[PDB]
């Protein structure tokens, strides 16, 4: 365990957050230039957070040229690390460094077939991410891009429930978690890559809320205040309210101008409202908007 | 009717092969038996009662014991603490907000410490190499009820209930896969509320036809026979709750018409 740990060389701190910290590292005696994950584990005397068991436990299962691999797992009687391929740079820090120019509509495509490929084979493989935003999406110099994050992740064998506490961060959240539903499915994961593939498109955040009232009032503006024809039972649902403002649609080439009429139709399939009708990573996949798909590499400003 | 229905059915079938406990593991085992493996559930059903957990939650918790004794030897005065450690990261797993380990110490009435109990987490999670998503009955059990014709909530608190009691014990059911137990208890609960049998759809669906179930089915049906007479008996008692419909209290069928 602790021979483990004397063969790494600390690189540089590369994250660092309420999880833990990042390291960049070397493997010394093999040259491996690897990310570790450090969880401390005297912070809350509570063992091995479920965050890590849950990471650890279904990234092992997963393996996919658009998933991080999870490389090893180092158990001391103190600290826990996790071993992880490394990558250069987030999603979030490249579309910010990219704001005067934009991303090249090639390698926008190229990123968002990439991430289906990722969520496809998640999804086929009963897990639900349920955490995807731009900072947990990496990427690389040779033009790859991985989902990272599992930590809020989930086996689905059996049904997920909604924690309140436990979700995705509020501007890629899904209309039915706000409307306050009983399980997740797969839409939620689809939803959020929708929001992710606007906000490359047009350099701002599809819907930026300030609250949950707020993100569905930012919704229904945009996508059109959702009715009984659009989406059966959403005026049953929980958190649903007669008093809601109905809105209508706005036009949807004056929301993603750059886009052609292929990119439109494959975002609005993945903004369906009802669930049920929500596209699938696999068969957006198959959508023509694909059918033209290259490997651009970015200008990565390190 | 999911999008990766199919896709998933296949990697669980794939998955419970490669999860599967050795079958014969209690007999090489020096010390404990079938009878205190028994206790030992029964008792974890009850925990489960106690703080209200989700079903899966002691499925899962089951099936890290049986891999943990698969490979190591274990004392009958410890043989609760690897249990209660099974819990513990069954809930992790799959809990949304999991009990605090203050409670897994507490339901022990101290016969263990935290430090016992943290300490037992970490060895549980090495000898399994953190792979904690295991699949149960209850997994097949939901992919099967999607073939109801209609949905009957008996059926499907009576096949819960099934499937849970073949979690007590490791003789018989240890040697039969979790999709093969879920098929018996499926057609079983089907049978008794409705008098239907194993569907068509399912059989496509799975490859097992009610000849291959047969064997699962017979030591099935004779579990839900003496059901009543077993030394163990927190199942029965939680399934007559009007939460299950109270289908510990049917009377199962004298006779299986195979
Ligand atoms: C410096 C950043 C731009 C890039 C960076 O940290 N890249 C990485 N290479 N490998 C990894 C990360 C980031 N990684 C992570 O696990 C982090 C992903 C983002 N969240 C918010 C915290 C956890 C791993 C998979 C260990």
């Amino acid at each position: 365990p602790l021979v483990d740990m004397e063969n790494f060389q600390k690189v540089e701190k590369i994250g660092e957050g309420t999880y833990g910290v990042v390291y960049k590292a070397r493997n010394k005696l093999t040259g491996e230039v690897v990310a570790l994950k450090k969880i401390r584990l005297d912070t809350e005397t509570e063992g091995v957070p479920s965050t890590a068991i849950r990471e650890i436990s279904l990234l092992k299962e997963l393996n996919h040229p658009n998933i991080v691999k999870l490389l090893d797992v180092i158990h001391t009687e103190n600290k826990l690390y996790l071993v992880f391929e490394f990558l250069h740079q987030d999603l979030k820090k490249f579309m910010d460094a990219s704001a005067l120019t934009g991303i090249p509509l090639p390698l926008i495509k190229s990123y968002l077939f990439q991430l289906l490929q990722g969520l496809a084979f998640c999804h086929s493989h009963r897990v639900l991410h349920r955490d995807l935003k731009p900072q947990n999406l990496l990427i690389n110099t040779e033009g790859a891009i991985k989902l990272a994050d599992f930590g809020l992740a989930r086996a689905f064998g059996v049904p997920v429930r909604t924690y309140t506490h436990e979700v995705v961060t509020l501007w890629y959240r899904a209309p039915e978690i706000l409307l306050g539903c009983k399980y997740y499915s797969t839409a939620v994961d689809i939803w959020s890559l929708g929001c992710i593939f606007a906000e490359m498109v047009t350099r701002r955040a599809l819907f930026p809320g300030d609250s949950e009232i707020d993100q569905l009032f930012r919704i229904f503006r945009t996508l059109g205040t959702p009715d009984e024809v659009v989406w059966p039972g959403v005026t049953s649902m929980p958190d649903y309210k007669p008093s809601f403002p109905k809105w209508a649609r706005q036009d949807f080439s004056k929301v993603v101008p750059p886009l052609d009429e292929d990119g439109r139709s494959l975002l609005s399939q993945m903004l369906h409202y009802d669930p049920n009708k929500r596209i699938s990573a696999k068969a957006a996949l198959a959508h023509p908007f694909f059918q033209d798909v290259t490997k651009p590499v970015p200008h990565l400003r390190l | 009717v999911p999008d990766y229905h199919e896709d998933i059915h296949t990697y669980l079938r794939e998955m419970e092969v490669k999860c599967k406990p050795k079958v014969g593991y209690m007999k090489k085992q020096p010390d404990i038996t079938n009878s205190m493996r028994a206790i030992l559930v029964d008792w974890l059903v009850e925990v489960g009662e106690e703080y209200k957990l989700q079903n899966e939650t002691l499925h899962l918790a089951v099936n890290y014991i049986d891999r943990f004794l698969s490979s190591m030897s274990v004392l009958r005065g410890k043989l609760q603490l690897v249990g209660t450690a099974a819990m513990l990261l069954a809930s992790k797993f799959e809990e949304i907000y999991p009990p605090e380990v203050a409670e897994f110490v507490y339901i022990t009435d101290d016969t263990y410490t935290k430090k016992q109990v943290l300490r037992m987490e970490h060895l549980v999670l090495k000898v399994l190499t953190f792979d904690l998503a295991a699949p149960t009955v209850n997994q097949f059990l939901t992919q099967y009820f999607l073939h109801q014709q209609p949905a009957n909530c008996k059926v499907e608190s009576l096949a819960m209930f099934l499937g849970e009691l073949s979690l007590i014990d490791a003789d018989p059911y240890l040697k039969y896969l979790p999709s093969v137990i879920a098929g018996a208890a499926f057609h079983l609960a089907l049978y008794t509320v409705t008098g239907q049998s194993w569907p068509e759809s399912l059989i496509r669906k799975t490859g097992y036809t009610l000849e291959s179930l047969k064997p699962c089915l017979m030591d099935l049906h004779q579990t839900y026979l003496k059901a009543p007479q077993h030394a163990q008996q927190s199942i029965r008692e939680k399934y007559k709750n009007s939460k299950y419909h109270g289908v510990s209290l049917l009377n199962p069928p004298e006779t299986l018409n195979l």
